[PDB]
Order: C-alpha cells, then sequence, then structure tokens
C-alpha cells in the first residue's frame, strides 16, 4: 500500500562515486601533489539521465572522503580538501596562496581518521538548477549551457611542503538531499556523445527499445 | 566526562545512511525557490500519465522507426483475423519499453497494481468497421480464434461509432523471484496477453483510404506501485 | 557506559566549523567594554555611505591623482557635447574602486540592489547652464548624442538653479557566472550605463572661470545586499 | 564538543548484545505480514502438547522402527506380572527422545513442573482387563511386585470400561549439577518411575486377538518450564 521509495528523494537518495583522485609518487597524472575537482554529480554514470527526466531540480549534496593507497592499505598521512567555491580561483599550484585564503572552506584530516564529510547547499544565483538551457548566454559553441550550474571545486592534496611518502587515492562520494524536481521531460533512449549537450549519433539512432519478427507473434 | 562506549558499526561509512554533516558554508544563504510550475513529488505521477505503447515494434531501420508508433488495419483483412497481439509486462523488454511506465520500472525492482490501454483509431471519418479487443488473464494462451476470444474478456470496439476505447488490465505483479542463468532477476509470470481481432472487415466508401493506423497509448493505474530502487542503465555518462 | 557510534567526520578538523572550546583561562574576566560611539554591526551600513567616485580615472601621474576625484565642464565645451561616461559597475575595476562600496563588493562574491550617484557642481555661483545625465539600463548600448540621450532615462540638470543632483541606478545584479580563461569568476553584465552631456554650454560672467569641477559621490541603497565571503587583496600583509 | 569517556567495553562485538544498528536498506517498505493461522509465540506451547512416548524404544531394525511407538498386553500374561517400565526423565536418552517435549528440553539447560502421560488401549472392543499404572517418586526403587506397587501411587485401570488413562507425573526437575567425566552436565536425579503392571489377565471372548497395543502419550503441564538456551544437535545442515 506504500509509495515512499517512488518519491524523489528516494529516487535520489544515496551516496554515489562522483570522483576518484589519483595521487602517484611517480607519474605523468597530476604530478604534482595535488589536483582540482570541479563538482560533477555526472560522476556517477546513471545519474545523468535520471536528473534528465526533469528539467529543473534544486537540491543539496553532502560529500565523504574515502582515502587510501591503491591497495586499500592505510598510512599516517595527513590531506586537505579544500573546498573552492563558483566564483573563486583554484590552486595552481602545490604552493598556491588559493590553499591559504580563509573563504575557500578546508578540511584537514588523516587518512587514518574515518572518511571526512560535509554538507554543500544549493549555489546556483538562480532559484534552481536546470539541466537543459535553450538559449545562449549572453550556429554557435555557447548553445545550452547553463553556467548557473556551478556547485564550486574540491581542490584535494597532501599536507605539506614535500611531497608524501605514499601513492594515494581519494574518492569522493556524493549524496544528494532535500530534492525537487520540475518538468518531466521523456527520458533519454539514445547514447550520450557529450557531457555538455543532447547530441546523438545519427548513423545510429536506435529503437527505444527491443524489436521483435512480427506484431502477431509474441 | 559522560560516560560512552563505541559500537560496532563506529567508524563506518554506509553509502545509504542518511546522517547529517557539518556545513561548508554556514553563513551562505541559498538564493530563494520560487514557484515554478509542473513540480512533480512522487514518480508514480508520471506512471499514470499514458505515453504511446510500440505495439508494433518491429522495423529497427533507421527511417522507419516512427512506424513502431502505430499498427495498421486494413481493408485486405478478413473478418476474424488476428490483427495484433501484445503481453502486458511494463518491466520486460518489449513495446513497454517505450513507455514512460515501462522506462521508470526499469528503476525499480518489484511492482503492482493495474493498467490501462487506450486505442485511438486515426483512420478516416468515413470508415467503419468493428474490432474485438480482449484480455487473457496470466496462464491463459492466446486465443485460437475470434470465437473463443470472444469467451473471455473482451470489447468489440466499433471504430465508426468511438474513435477510442480503453482497456483495462487488471493486475500485474512482477514479484516472483527467479535465479536462471546465474543472475537472479525477480521477473513476472503475470503475462495477461492482450489481443486485437478483425470483428468485421474495415469497411469504406469510394474515396477513403483502406489501410488506417491505431496508436496505443498506455499507463499505470492509481493502485499502481513499485518497490526496491535499482539504478540500470545502458545509457550512461560518457568518459 | 552509554552507547555510541563515531560517525564520519569524527576528528576532522573544518576551518569554518563554529563550534565551542575550551577556555585556557577559566577565570579570567575580562575587562568590560564600556561604549564607544560608533560601532558598525553589519558592512551594509558602510556601502550606503557615499564616498567619491573616480569617474574620472584617468591621471596616473602621482602628483595629479587627486585630480581623479573631480572632472571638469568648461566654456570652450558646445551644447550637447559628452561630458563624461561610466558604468554601473560597483565591484569591477574601474571608478568605482575608489568608493568604499566597489572595495567591500571585493570581499564578496555575489550582490545586487539600487545604487545612487550624487553629482555636486562646484564652479562658481555666478556660473550657469545645464547638463542632461542620463541612464542607459543594461544592454541598451550609449546614446549617439543628447538628442537620442534624452529619449531614455535621465535628468536635465540646471546647476544655475540646484548645486547637487542625485541619479538612481535602479537596478544591478553581480550574479552571472564565468568561466573565461580557467578561472571562474561571477561577472556583472548588468552594466547600466551613465552619460553625462552638455545641454546648454557654459554660461559665465565677467570675471568667473571658465572651468569648474563636478564631485560625484556614490553609495548603494537599502536595497543592497552581499553573498559569498571572499578574501581577495593584492595589499596584504608584509614579510 | 560534548565531553565523554570511553568505558572498557568500548568496540567489543558481544554475539549476544542486542543493540541497534543501521538499515541497510532505508526506504524499503517489507511486504506486509497477512495472517497466517497456527502462530505459535512461546515453545511452551509445543512443551504441552502430547506426542507419542516411545516406551517401547528396543527394536532398532529399521522395519519395525513403527513397533517402537506401542507396546502390548496379551492373554499369555499372568496377572501381577510387569508389563513395561520407564522413567520421567524428558531431557534424558530414552523413550522421551520420541516426544516433542523431551526435543525441545534438548534446546536448553534446565528445567521442572509437571508431566502427563496418557495410556491408549487399542485392543478389540470385545477385550476387558485391568491394569495398575503406578508412580513411583524419585529416590524410590521400582516396586518389587505389583502387590507392593499397589501400596504406592497408582491407578487401577479398567480398558474395559475406559479406553485411555491419564497419569500424571506431580514433579521432574532437572537442576542438580554434575561434573563426571570431565564435561559437566545438569542432570536429573529426580527420576520417577512409572511401572505398569497387569492388574487381571488379558480376557477376551472367541474371534478375539489374544494381544493388544497401547499407545502413550505424553506433554509436559502447565506449569512446566525451561531455562539457559542450550544449541545442541547431531543433525547439522551438512557440507
Ligand atoms: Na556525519
Ligand atoms: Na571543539
Ligand atoms: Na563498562
Amino acid at each position: 500500500h506504500s509509495t515512499a521509495e517512488t518519491t524523489l528523494d528516494s529516487f535520489f537518495s544515496r551516496a554515489g562515486l562522483v570522483g576518484e583522485i589519483d595521487l602517484p609518487l611517480k607519474g605523468t597524472t597530476n604530478p604534482n601533489g595535488y589536483a582540482n575537482w570541479d563538482i560533477d554529480i555526472t560522476g556517477y554514470a546513471q545519474m545523468r539521465r535520471k536528473v534528465e527526466l526533469f528539467t529543473y531540480m534544486r537540491f543539496d549534496a553532502e560529500f565523504t572522503f574515502v582515502a587510501c593507497t591503491p591497495t586499500g592499505e592505510v598510512v599516517p598521512q595527513l590531506l586537505q580538501y579544500m573546498f573552492v567555491p563558483p566564483g573563486a580561483p583554484k590552486p595552481d599550484s602545490r604552493e598556491s596562496l588559493a590553499w591559504q585564503t580563509a573563504t575557500n572552506p578546508s578540511v584537514f584530516v588523516k587518512l587514518s581518521d574515518p572518511p571526512a564529510q560535509v554538507s554543500v547547499p544549493f549555489m546556483s544565483p538562480a532559484s534552481a538548477y536546470q539541466w537543459f538551457y535553450d538559449g545562449y548566454p549572453t550556429k554557435d559553441l555557447e548553445y545550452g549551457a547553463m553556467p548557473n550550474n556551478m556547485m564550486g571545486t574540491f581542490s584535494v592534496r597532501t599536507v605539506g611542503t614535500s611531497k608524501s611518502k605514499y601513492p594515494l587515492v581519494v574518492r569522493i562520494y556524493m549524496r544528494m538531499k532535500h530534492v525537487r524536481a520540475w518538468i518531466p521531460r521523456p527520458m533519454r533512449n539514445q547514447n550520450y556523445l557529450f557531457k555538455a549537450n543532447p547530441n546523438y549519433a545519427g548513423n545510429s539512432i536506435k529503437p527505444t527499445g527491443a524489436s521483435r519478427t512480427a506484431i502477431t507473434t509474441l | 566526562g559522560f560516560p560512552t562506549e563505541l559500537k560496532p558499526g563506529t567508524n563506518q561509512f554506509l553509502t545509504t545512511d542518511d546522517g547529517v554533516s557539518a556545513p561548508i558554508l554556514p553563513n551562505f544563504h541559498p538564493t530563494p525557490c520560487i514557484h515554478i510550475p509542473g513540480e512533480v513529488r512522487n514518480l508514480l505521477e508520471l506512471c499514470q500519465v499514458e505515453t504511446i505503447l510500440e505495439v508494433n515494434n518491429v522495423p529497427t531501420n533507421a527511417t522507419s522507426l516512427m512506424e513502431r508508433l502505430r499498427f495498421p488495419v486494413s481493408a485486405q483483412a478478413g473478418k476474424g483475423e488476428l490483427c495484433a497481439v501484445f503481453r502486458a509486462d511494463p518491466g520486460r523488454n518489449g513495446p513497454w519499453q517505450s513507455t514512460l511506465l515501462g522506462q521508470l520500472c526499469g528503476y525499480y525492482t518489484q511492482w503492482s497494481g493495474s493498467l490501462e490501454v487506450t486505442f485511438m483509431f486515426t483512420g478516416s471519418f468515413m470508415a467503419t468497421g468493428k474490432m474485438l479487443i480482449a484480455y487473457t488473464p496470466p496462464g491463459g494462451p492466446l486465443p485460437k480464434d475470434r470465437a473463443t476470444a470472444m469467451l473471455g474478456t473482451h470489447v468489440i470496439w466499433d471504430f465508426g461509432l468511438q474513435s477510442s476505447v480503453t482497456l483495462v488490465i487488471p493486475w500485474i505483479s512482477n514479484t516472483h523471484y527467479r535465479a536462471h542463468a546465474r543472475d537472479g532477476v525477480f521477473d513476472y509470470y503475470t503475462t495477461g496477453l492482450v489481443s486485437i481481432w478483425y470483428q468485421t472487415n474495415y469497411v469504406v466508401p469510394i474515396g477513403a483510404p483502406n489501410t488506417a493506423y491505431i496508436i496505443a497509448l498506455a499507463a499505470a493505474q492509481k493502485n499502481f506501485t513499485m518497490k526496491l530502487c535499482k539504478d540500470a542503465s545502458d545509457i550512461l555518462q560518457t568518459g
């Protein structure tokens, strides 16, 4: 008789893996002991199609940082997770004064301490985030870009002046909370090609679902 | 201080724990919400909205995809012929896959309730005739002929008199658990069948087309529900 | 003891957590506060206080810096000439940088409200004439001439009749987000423009100077607000 | 924060701690319970239900196992002969092992209360005679003969008059602790004895069988109880 599992909050609950920061010792990848992850809810594969069932959405997010080495080993390392809110300058070096700017909330935590966790509010200057924007921000390459959807950035790094003794990995999990949505729309039925637009492979336009031999044979 | 004992579970991170965490920007005041028309609060609202049922899920040719949205009835057909047939299986592969209802069932594991399918005849105004739409409950097998189909639950639809007609699937329940290959699914078995038969031949006067199409719309009834969230999709965000 | 489970976030140090901590000197009794005149409780108070707007932010020569605080009007100019022009952009580089309002916007990320600019004519008492001060809303482009400027929002200012006049910028909003180079800023676009034109020529009798200066004062209105603290400055404590 | 001191026991996992733990599926709503007939709420209910007492726990031959469910009385026997005998020891090896009561005692360590044993004569209707059923309290030894057995607690049962008769074991208590070999058990000693004697000979007319069987049913009374759960069994789930 109950219907709680079909509420928007239920449909969008749970903490999913949205980001993975690699901090290798030797390597081509993130060579400066730091990394800048712009917040992307699309990080969880499955999310894009789900949020896109609606046109406008509003919500908060709880971020959880699970860090360890690539073998899942736990080591005595101090880390810094800095949230640089939209409009703020991200660090460009392991020695950027941004890491020290007070207005960028930072959490300092040990890899041994349990996962760090914080809450990020609805950041948009608009009344709601919107996955679709039929327009251009004051043929073009700016079509469909709603910028007022920036949630901020998380700058990760080991603490200290000298490189860390250990190879690390920080997994970022995000739980959406206090969800509200408007204007439902048809559910994506063609594979995605680009993060920013609805472009679809015009050669490979597949039917929404499975087919059969004849309409009279089950 | 105050005496405490940490209990098992201490320090764990459960992806589904819905606790509370420290606010990053305590002084920040989010822009206020205004009123936006069309808020949805429960997916079941969408489930109750009729969408096109691709009963004719046959052509795959890219330029013929639009044909899946409608099946035909024609003069050529003789009284009694089976026109089309499909099962009431929202969550499984097939025609319902085109319906928003079928798509949403894909985000859940179990479900049940009544369904509704509306058939819209889009032939000429001058065209007339009768079709027999029949529902064969689960277990029951597709009727050998019109005659026997008539003995069961059915509707004689005169598209001369009314242009639309709605059939009600009394009940479907995707609850029986299965463990086939090595992958455990929660499948129906409650496949009731909807069969459409020509009761009369398609009648038309000179100047009217000899082929018309029927569009099928479907949705779940108000007593419909879904359980166990299950994120699954082939369409995922790209690299 | 009492059953407890430590939750994620345990042991973390969040620079913005405003919890409570153990007092170092529990018995110390801080000298009491007395009444000091002029307490400020909200920066917005300062934002509403008029300060000089360096409309004439042109000379950089150290000994001419004081000239930026005032722009001139002269006999030489002919009726209709454009006198000066500036945009209503408190937070961006330019004239507002001299205003305390502009400086405070620098400690925030977003803001909006009405503004106010007061123009003070400081020429001779014997001098007379008319200036047309015009506001062109955002999007609108600087008026080709006085004539067209007159078609919009404007004030005919007779510095013969009144020595000061105040213009109201109805609304500015630095909210639209941008992501240019690789540095994401939250810029205006809501640059309304204030253009000042000579309506009449500068009239003066024998013995009165042929050049006078106007001082511009500006401030935000009461409906003004700011969001998202952002510490930023080129002027920092030295080594 | 709030001052706390972790106490010993912190972080331990006690298999019998009945605390509360985080729910894996917080939104899941379990299908509702409906009414099923026959709910049991306390094992003692089952303990009070009579089951067959294998007084005749002698034959082991697979095809004779059913014979343990009943003992005989026959013409051949002479007045006074001892028919059968058994002790009131629900939890120990022997006849009670067949009873559901005995089996349940096996899941506990201590117990006490009154018992009840009903004897059902299943011979011919035409058969008649008298049996003396006697209870010898704990300590007391099996009576030398019918005569002395009669001096104690007893019932003269005329299976000519009534087909069933019930004896009540006033009290058994498996509480006295023992430490024999090196394995410490909690055994009876409260073995009261039930002896059945032929009071008269088995009387029958021509055409009636000369052997009849008695079925013994037993159960605990309402004042029965059990303590200290003890999981033990030879029958365990296989590899
Ligand atoms: Na928490
Ligand atoms: Na503290
Ligand atoms: Na304790």
